[PDB]
């Protein structure tokens, strides 16, 4: 929708240096990056998006919420591509980000890219999935890294966060194969995304 | 194209070892560039022994120096030579290596933000200066290794690889003198 | 223009030059991304140059 | 980088300011607070001039989850720079009851800040003891004659306090 | 033409100025950032210039204790002043230009001997 | 009249006084500025909890040497932690004279004043604390 401030969480793998998707993945991220934004931004300005990523071992925040660009954009040069992103650590700290902000009358909205195979426990996933529903926290789940050669679980989590809700948990499945990663997240909702009150 | 020179090395090998080559290939083909580097591993644990090692390792050299990670290509380096019993070689490899990534960090570092080359050039010093032990000079590898010493500690952080390798080559040099006492602390050193 | 002209309709085929446009698309897409990141560092800087010398206009 | 911390000599504002900071945040019930350290360095003798509170919110499912703002910080410093100019960031002071290895992380952060090697002041607000309610560390590099490669540990730096003549008086 | 076809090779001879032009613009910004940056620089170190206080010299006149020192200063009328660790006793001695603190009235640290600006000119003029 | 009518007794908390000196010794012999940050509450009862420092000038202490944008930034910063309260006055240091307003401050303080009508001025001697007694 507008009104909504979205926390990225940028996948640092070893999996993103590889050809799936012309130059490498990393780049291809960058792009999808800025065209998020500019969506937000030009629907309504009181839109503002900010960046953490999963560099070093522990995530760590880049840029707080803002309405520049430019600083998203600066703070994705700093990085460390031999990372892992930790799933579990990665929900909680975004749910502390959005508790860090200027004003709260934005809706709280995660875009998480996944472009490693997940290897965290199910178990404890599903108990941060249902602590997001009594927030009012919806996250949007982009699978490009665990279709290619792993078991669906982030599908399960989504289900369990849904219910009546301001804003509400989405999946998008985008292909891993070659058809340009930033046009194919253009394409799914980003800004029509709804509630399911 | 890569499979007629793999294939080669297939017909030498054991039957028991032909698979593995197959593998190699089909991550080539799929462009999974981390799969690639788990698989070449393997081969190089049981058979670094073999020549074969050597000439896997200078084909994937030419097909793959921003595809698997920079990392495993120079260490495969410092096995290679191990493995080679020419030493002018040795010393060619691990130049055009060093010089490659001189240019290559330019256009590298920008475009991506980050990975770092200096990381490699120190793995590659220490490999010439145990090439210069293995030839027995031994002026010129003490030389080198002063130098390569003040260049460790200037670095802030020091992955375990690289001063493991350090503590290499002055075990190499120390028990050619027959000094057991300088010996016995580096050791210590190496084995941490 | 030394690539794709009457030049390369001899050295190569057309059909070559047809996809090496669309790579053209794809680097200008990564350098276009590169260009807007330097002019908002120079955008910080600008206003860093007139924090401190504003100062010693006072003493000036 | 370098060991020069062999003496840290903290000036008696910063203790007094740590428990101000401390309680206006409200941090309790094992809650923690961290502000920036801001003095001299390339010094033996580290001075502790002045601190100033970063905004950082501690979990308590877990230790290794944390909030801290890196935008915050720069600001923070530019400011103080107008005030006195021999200030830059020479650590961070957390103020738990004691010391623990989640910090180690966040001391690798206000690594890329320093040109220094940080200093952790852990700042008691319990005021335990009759002596010293400060103890210092540093996080270092160690290999270890155990077998253990490449530790990153924190070693104890013998606590003193220096005052200037205006601060004493 | 050669080729009805080149009609559309006009449109990428187009691109590829534009991408030879973006290469050239960021070696650009990266040399005038290096511009920004000596003038950030020239103004920076005079920050740190601004917010240092000076000193006033004297030398030392008599050694009064251990700690306490007459210094005849070069305002004119005699002090006694202290130490820091910096200076020495040894390294302190009758006749030394020293340095003292215009608010804390310490020596701080030792100075070479002063000279008069008209004995420049002096050794300055030979032609 | 209706009120207590009288001015607060200033309650200066451990860190402040300490800060304020910090501050003026530095900048000896030119004179120093900055706000004092606290809490009004009884008629008379005016406790100081904090201070900083307005950046130095060429000309010293002037109207003009305030700032609004250095004065409301900081504030900001403190806003993000909540340990921002209201400024309750100002300090301002004369080392080259005695604790008195010189001609400058008295109109500088009718500014304040009509900011806030509770707005003191702290004359700090950083020059004569060198004393076992602190002039202020």
């Amino acid at each position: 929708m507008v009104l909504e401030a979205t926390v990225l969480v940028i996948d640092n793998s070893e999996y993103s240096r590889n050809g799936d998707f012309p130059r490498t993945r990393f780049e291809a991220q960058i792009d999808s990056v800025e065209f998020i934004f500019q969506a937000k931004r030009n629907s309504n300005p009181e839109n503002t998006v900010g960046l953490i990523s999963g560099a070093g071992a522990n995530p760590r925040v880049l840029s707080t919420f803002t309405a520049e660009f430019g600083k998203i954009l600066a703070g994705l040069h700093d990085t460390q591509i031999e990372g892992k992103l930790h799933m579990a650590t990665a929900l909680q700290i975004a749910q502390l980000t959005l508790k860090h902000r200027q004003n709260k009358v934005q809706h709280q909205r995660i875009v998480a890219f996944v472009c490693s195979p997940i290897s965290d426990s199910r178990d404890e996933l599903i108990r941060l999935a249902k602590t997001l529903k009594k927030n009012n926290v919806a996250v949007d789940i982009i699978n490009f890294g665990e279709i290619e050669q792993n078991t669906e679980l982030l599908d399960e989590f989504i289900a369990a966060v849904n219910n009546p809700q301001e804003e509400t948990s989405h999946l998008l499945t985008v292909t891993p194969g070659p058809r340009l990663l930033y046009e194919n997240i253009a394409s799914s909702p980003i800004i029509l995304e709804e509630g399911s009150s | 194209e890569i499979d007629t020179i793999l294939s080669t090395l297939r017909m030498e090998a054991d039957p028991s070892l032909h698979p593995l080559f197959e593998q190699f290939e089909k991550f080539y083909e799929e462009k999974l560039w981390f799969q690639l580097s788990e698989s070449l591993t393997k081969f190089f644990d049981d058979a670094k022994s073999t020549p074969l090692r050597l000439r896997l390792y200078d084909n994937f050299v030419s097909k793959f120096y921003d595809k698997i990670n920079q990392l495993s290509v120079v260490k495969y380096l410092l096995a290679s030579l191990k493995d080679s019993k020419d030493f002018d070689e040795s010393l060619k490899y691990l130049d055009d290596l060093k010089a490659q990534f001189q240019e290559l960090d330019s256009k590298k570092q920008r475009n991506n933000g980050s990975k770092d080359h200096g990381d490699g050039i120190l793995l590659i010093d220490s490999e010439i200066a145990r090439t210069y032990l293995l030839k027995n000079d031994l002026v010129k590898a003490r030389d080198l290794l002063d130098d390569l010493e003040k260049t460790l500690d200037k670095k802030d952080s020091i992955p375990l690889r690289i001063t493991n390798s350090f503590y290499s080559t002055n075990s190499q040099y120390f028990k050619f003198k027959n000094d057991f006492n300088s010996f016995y602390y580096t050791s210590l050193l190496y084995l941490s | 223009g030394d690539d794709e002209l009457d030049q390369e309709i001899l050295n190569l085929s057309t059909q070559e030059l047809q996809t090496r446009a669309k790579l053209l698309d794809n680097e200008i897409r990564i350098f276009r991304s590169e260009l807007q990141r330097l002019s908002h560092e120079n955008n910080v800087m600008l206003e860093k140059i007139k924090d401190n010398k504003e100062k010693i206009k006072n003493n000036r | 980088m370098s060991l020069q911390h062999e003496k840290v000599t903290i000036a008696p504002l910063v203790l007094l300011s740590a428990l101000d900071h401390y309680e206006r945040t409200q941090t309790k019930e094992n809650k923690r607070c961290v502000g920036v350290i801001l003095g001299d360095a390339n010094s033996s003798t580290i001075r502790v001039t002045n601190s100033f509170a970063l905004p950082f919110e501690e979990d308590e499912k877990n230790s290794d989850v944390w909030f801290l703002d890196h935008n915050y910080i720069e600001n923070m410093n530019e400011m103080c720079k107008k005030i006195n100019a021999k200030e830059k960031l020479i650590g961070w002071y957390h103020s738990g009851p004691k010391l623990r290895a989640s910090d180690l992380k966040i001391n690798e952060l206000f690594k890329k800040y320093t040109q220094n090697n940080p200093l952790l002041l852990i700042v008691d607000v319990k005021q335990q003891g009759v002596g010293l309610p400060t103890d210092a560390y540093v996080a270092i590099e160690q290999v270890k004659d155990d077998g253990t490669s490449t530790e990153k540990t924190f070693l104890h730096l013998p606590c003193t306090i220096e005052a200037e003549e205006a601060e004493e008086i | 033409e050669q080729e009805a076809h080149n009609k559309a090779l006009n449109q990428f001879k187009r691109k590829l100025l534009e991408h030879r032009r973006y290469d050239d613009q960021l070696k650009q910004r990266r040399q005038n950032i290096r511009d920004l940056e000596k003038l950030y620089d020239k103004t920076e170190n005079d920050i740190k210039a601004l917010q240092s206080i000076g000193q006033l010299i004297g030398e030392v006149m008599k050694e009064l204790s251990e700690e306490k020192y007459i210094v005849k200063a070069s305002s004119g009328p005699r002090y006694i002043v202290g130490v820091r660790n910096s200076v020495d006793r040894s390294k302190l001695k009758k006749g030394v230009r020293v340095t003292l603190d215009i608010t804390t009235l310490t020596i701080m640290r030792i100075l070479p001997r002063e000279t008069d600006p008209l004995v420049y000119n002096m050794t300055s003029f030979e032609q | 009249t209706g009120r207590d009518d009288t001015k607060e007794t200033v309650y200066i908390s451990s860190i402040a006084l300490l800060k304020m000196l910090k501050h003026g010794r530095a900048g000896v012999p030119m004179e120093v500025m900055g706000l004092m940050l606290g809490e009004f509450v009884d008629d008379y009862t005016v406790n100081v909890v904090d201070v900083f420092a307005m950046p130095q000038s060429g000309t010293g202490v002037s109207v003009e040497a305030v700032d609004d944008v250095f004065q409301a930034k900081m504030m900001d910063m403190l806003k993000q932690t909540g340990r921002d309260q209201m400024v309750v006055g100002w300090y301002h240091s004369h080392p080259g004279f005695g604790c008195w307003l010189s001609s400058v401050d008295v109109n500088t303080q009718k500014s304040f004043e009509q900011l806030n009508s509770r707005a003191v001025a702290v004359v700090v001697d950083p020059i004569q604390s060198v004393k076992g007694k602190v002039v202020i």
